[PDB]
């Protein structure tokens, strides 16, 4: 053990006591009780580092002799470099942020609560449901197995914090009433914090005084990518496509864990790492800035080498105190930090390739499904397959061994058979493919051949509405940490088991063509942080954005919406053209308001009252309203229309009258008619309201009614 | 100041807006089927020696548009929900009237064109198969292309006017006199796409191959370059990169 493991490691353990006392293994508080938990579990097994970290949960007179008791020497630190570590992890646990069977209330919706259960993105979706008391029998069995794993890990950082995050994704941190902090989330940024105040060279006199609390040696360091969907999409195939999204992805944790190496920080410091954008929390040193400097320049100076003016880092860092990491007085200072680096990135982003000074003067890819991560290695290394700004990326096969420092494991939290030596870093991604009747991901034809009716090629971007908003509400770094990951692994976690066909009584019915195959004809190119890029047989898509947005619906309080543009393509369509209009098409979802999708392109009067895009509710009851009436399913229409199919086709040309003139009565004239009686009249709770007529909105039923049917 | 203003009236649909180097490029070229390369010299040492030339921007009827300053992009905070959804649309806007402009310039609250007097229609075809697309763009009723000269009215009336109405023959040319009241101030806007001398304060970068610094880009007495070079052709190839510029009021950021 050395200082920085033990800070890093005591940040994580110091409230490891409250699982405990709420399974009624011992007698006391939290803080006595995790004391106890980590002694007799340093007594079994043998690990006296247990013994050491027990310290933590617990005038200064018992706690300098009971340090003396436990021989510092033994592990190569001092006596009063462990009352720095207590005293610092003691101000650290203040920062970061009563029965004893409350559970975990939802960040997305605090008056709505989790039932217990493990992180497993292949179990059930996490529903903000019924507040329920926990039983102190489910603690019992959460603690036992925790106990059964801390038993097996390495004792480092790396080990801890997966098990940690397995069983204590969903406890409440402190068992208040609409208490939205998981307890992992508050564990992991004590140790980010407490790490960054030791780097800070703050010690125990300075934690008693404040100096360390009441001063900016702390760094938010915030980096965002740009010219992503230009880097991505914008391309000379469906492959290439997910080894652009795939190679951002590696690049992006090059320079996190380049960061984390060069500072002297743990995995923990790493708030979040979604959509390309990460923040991490840091030492304000001389030395920190330098390191951040010198990383900037070289990450920014390959990327220019290596893809001209397309992709640009943007990395920004602002000094920081403690006061800032919490509400003082009404103010929410951790937003008001937060807005100023924002502000910081705003302007670099306006300074694009600034840090060249020398401005004004794909085969690696294509080789990129039996993986389980990469190997962060030297960029001179037999077998790296990809090289980002700082390292090169081996790829680790089931048969084969990882190499090198860091190991990037693919949607786990065990790390596997790695050796003992190798950083263990989990990383998500929502990857999920319709396999080819070769076990390589399908192409856009053979996505667009496995359509009902019309080939075309589905593609759908979606994005959640006003999340910038919804961060800027959490007061504390450890709020901010359960937001960001909750967010995240809706996407990256799963997209995957919707697409699958799983949570059907959480989903219900929604628009639909067809049963749901077993291996549906889809292929995700990106899901993560608050937004998603689909593509597959056209109705399936159609049918994926319903199936999404109820399930995260369901999955924040119903307190959070998205916004969805769709297209239907020509499987010969290149790319760039598909992405700018479904982005087109998204960005028009947002304007028109936001809880909406563009569901087909349409005509209209420009008369500014009538909207492309329909609210979800608002298409879904169209849906269930005429879809019936007309539609058998699985491609067919209903017996009685089958030889009254261009009355569907004479709707739509009455409808375009309506587009040519809305004020011109010539559409009521013109309308068995006991098939859509909503649109035969001239509807006057519209005209008053100044909204269109029911006969405009038809239209979205019908177009997608006819490509299923031709 | 004030400055000519030459309004490009569309006879049909137009590839792209030109930029100021492909402007400058043209108005060369015809100088060039027009008095030798001899008058090219004198064009480029008219350029050199303080006249500009701006990129072209949309107008519809007496509404002139100006490109956005990117200035205004980190000063948008100078209601909640309100603030964050236009503050997005300001950021996405290209382009202002000039009055706008005017205000924009001095950091005073200003508003966006509701609608932009040119729609992108990219045209798909099939080629022997796959999908191919065209951009061409489509003028509304009396709308159309202008850029601004600065300079002696005798470089205007002996080079520029003379090739712009070689160059109509999909156009045809007429010009007023334009006034744009900007600050004075030791920061400018371009209204051209620039090589650049000094690094700017501001900026989009437009990849060309030559690095350019976008129309709305904020300098700090840059006056921009031409570069002259040899591209095996009969003649030797000039590239305006002059800046065009503004006064502009920075915020202190
Ligand atoms: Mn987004
Ligand atoms: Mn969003």
């Amino acid at each position: 053990m050395e200082i920085d493991e033990l800070t890093a490691l005591g940040g994580l353990l110091h409230d490891i006591g409250k699982p405990v006392q709420r399974a009624g293994l011992y007698s006391g508080d939290h803080s006595t009780q995790g004391a106890r938990f980590l002694r007799d579990l340093a007594e079994n097994t043998g690990r006296a580092e247990y013994e050491l970290l027990s310290l933590f949960s617990e005038n200064d007179e018992l706690m300098i002799r009971r340090i003396k008791e436990l021989s510092p020497e033994r592990f190569g630190l001092t006596m009063e470099d462990v009352l720095n570590a207590l005293w610092i992890v003691y101000e650290a646990d203040n920062l970061a942020s009563p029965q004893a069977s409350r559970p975990l209330y939802s960040v997305f919706n605090p008056g709505k609560a989790y039932p217990w259960a493990e992180l497993d993105f292949e179990k059930e979706l996490p529903v903000p449901g019924d507040v329920f008391s926990i039983r102190s029998q489910d603690y019992r069995e959460l603690v036992k197995r925790l106990w059964e794993e801390l038993s097996k890990a390495k004792l480092r950082s790396d080990r801890l914090l997966p098990v940690l995050e397995k069983y204590l994704t969903f406890v409440s941190s402190v068992t208040s009433e609409g208490n939205i902090i998981s307890l992992y989330d508050h564990m992991r940024m004590t140790s980010a914090i407490a790490l960054a105040m030791l780097r800070a060279g703050c010690t125990a006199e300075d934690v008693r005084s404040g100096r360390c609390r009441k001063e900016k040696r702390f760094l938010l360091i915030e980096g965002d990518f740009s010219g992503i969907q230009d880097f991505i999409y914008r391309v000379s195939t469906l492959k290439y496509l997910r080894a652009r999204s795939a190679y951002l992805e590696l690049i992006g944790w090059d320079v996190v864990l380049e960061i984390l190496s060069r500072l002297g920080l743990t995995r923990a410091n790493v708030v979040f790492n979604a959509g390309g954008h990460f923040m991490i929390i840091a030492q304000n040193t001389p030395d920190a800035v330098k390191e951040l400097e010198e990383i900037r320049a070289k990450a920014v100076e390959w990327l220019y080498r290596e893809f001209e003016s397309d992709l640009y880092l943007a990395i920004e860092w602002e000094p920081v105190s403690g006061r800032e990491f919490g509400r003082e007085g009404g103010k929410n200072l951790f937003a008001e930090a937060r807005k100023r680096l924002k502000h910081k990135l705003t302007v670099r982003k306006l300074k694009r390739f600034g840090e060249i000074k020398g401005l004004f003067e794909c085969n690696r890819l294509v080789s990129l499904p039996k993986l389980l991560g990469f190997g962060r290695t030297a960029k001179n290394d037999a077998g790296v397959l990809v090289e980002g700004p700082f390292s090169g990326f081996v790829p680790y096969l089931q048969g084969g061994r990882p190499v090198g420092e860091q190991i990037l494991v693919k949607n786990t939290l065990n790390p596997g058979e790695i050796p003992e030596s190798a950083q263990f870093v989990p990383y998500f991604v929502a990857d999920y493919f319709k396999k080819d009747p070769k076990g390589g991901v399908a192409t856009f034809e053979e996505l667009s051949m496995a359509s009902t009716g019309t080939r075309r090629l589905g593609v759908m971007k979606g994005d959640v509405d006003r999340l910038g908003e919804f961060f800027s509400s959490m007061d504390s770094p450890s709020k901010l940490a359960t937001a960001s990951r909750f967010m995240d692994y809706f996407f990256k976690g799963y997209i995957g088991a919707i697409i699958e066909g799983k949570f059907g009584y959480i989903i219900g019915d929604v628009p639909s063509l067809r049963d749901w195959p077993e291996e549906p004809d889809i292929v995700v190119v990106y899901a993560g942080g608050d937004a998603f890029f689909i593509v597959g047989a056209w109705d399936q898509i159609f049918e994926l954005a319903f199936r999404v947005r109820r399930a995260f619906n369901a999955y924040t309080g119903g307190k959070l919406t998205l916004s969805v543009g769709l297209g239907y393509f020509d499987e010969r369509t290149p790319i760039y053209r598909m992405a700018d209009v479904v982005s087109e098409r998204l960005d028009t979802a947002k304007d028109e308001g936001r809880n909406r999708v563009f569901v087909v392109g349409r005509s209209r009067p420009l008369d500014g009252k009538h909207k492309l895009s329909y609210e979800w509710n608002h298409y879904e009851e169209l849906w269930r309203t005429y879809a019936p009436r007309i539609y058998a399913g699985n491609g067919r229409l209903k017996g009685k229309l089958e030889s009254k199919k261009g009355l569907l086709w004479k709707l739509l040309e009455i409808r375009e009258l309506y587009v040519r003139d809305p004020n011109d009565v010539r559409w009521a004239y013109l309308t068995l008619s006991d098939l859509f009686p909503e649109l035969v009249g001239i509807d006057t709770k519209a005209v008053e309201r100044k909204e269109p007529q029911p006969v405009y909105w038809v239209d979205g039923v019908l177009k997608i009614v006819l490509m299923a049917v031709r | 100041p004030k400055f000519i203003a030459v309004k490009l009236i569309p006879k049909g649909p137009f590839r792209d807006i030109p930029r100021a180097d492909t402007l400058f490029g043209a108005i060369g070229n015809a100088i060039s089927a027009i008095h030798g390369q001899s008058a090219v010299e004198e064009l480029v040492d008219a350029f050199v020696g303080g006249a500009r030339i701006s990129s072209a921007f949309p107008y519809s009827g007496d509404t002139y548009y100006l490109p956005k300053p990117l200035s205004v992009e980190p000063a948008l905070e100078g209601d909640e929900e309100e603030r964050y959804t236009t503050a997005k649309r300001l950021r996405k806007a290209k382009y202002l009237d000039l009055k706008n402009f005017e205000l924009a310039l001095r950091l005073r609250p200003f508003t966006i064109p509701e609608e932009i007097p040119y729609a992108r229609v990219d045209v798909p075809r099939v080629v022997l198969s796959s999908i191919y697309f065209w951009e061409e763009i489509r003028f509304r009723e009396k709308s159309g292309v202008y850029f601004l000269y600065s300079g002696p009215r005798e470089v205007f009336d002996g080079y520029i006017a003379p090739a712009m109405r070689f160059l109509g023959d999909l156009f045809e040319v007429e010009f007023h006199e334009m006034k744009i009241d900007a600050p004075g101030s030791e920061y400018s806007v371009t209204l051209s796409n620039a090589l650049p001398t000094k690094t700017p304060v501001l900026w989009r970068l437009l990849r060309k191959r030559m690095t350019f610094i976008a129309e709305g880009s904020i300098v700090k007495n840059d006056p921009g370059g031409m570069e002259r070079l040899e591209l095996g052709l009969s003649h030797e190839v000039y590239v305006y990169g002059l800046t065009f510029p503004l006064g502009v009021e920075l915020p202190e950021g």
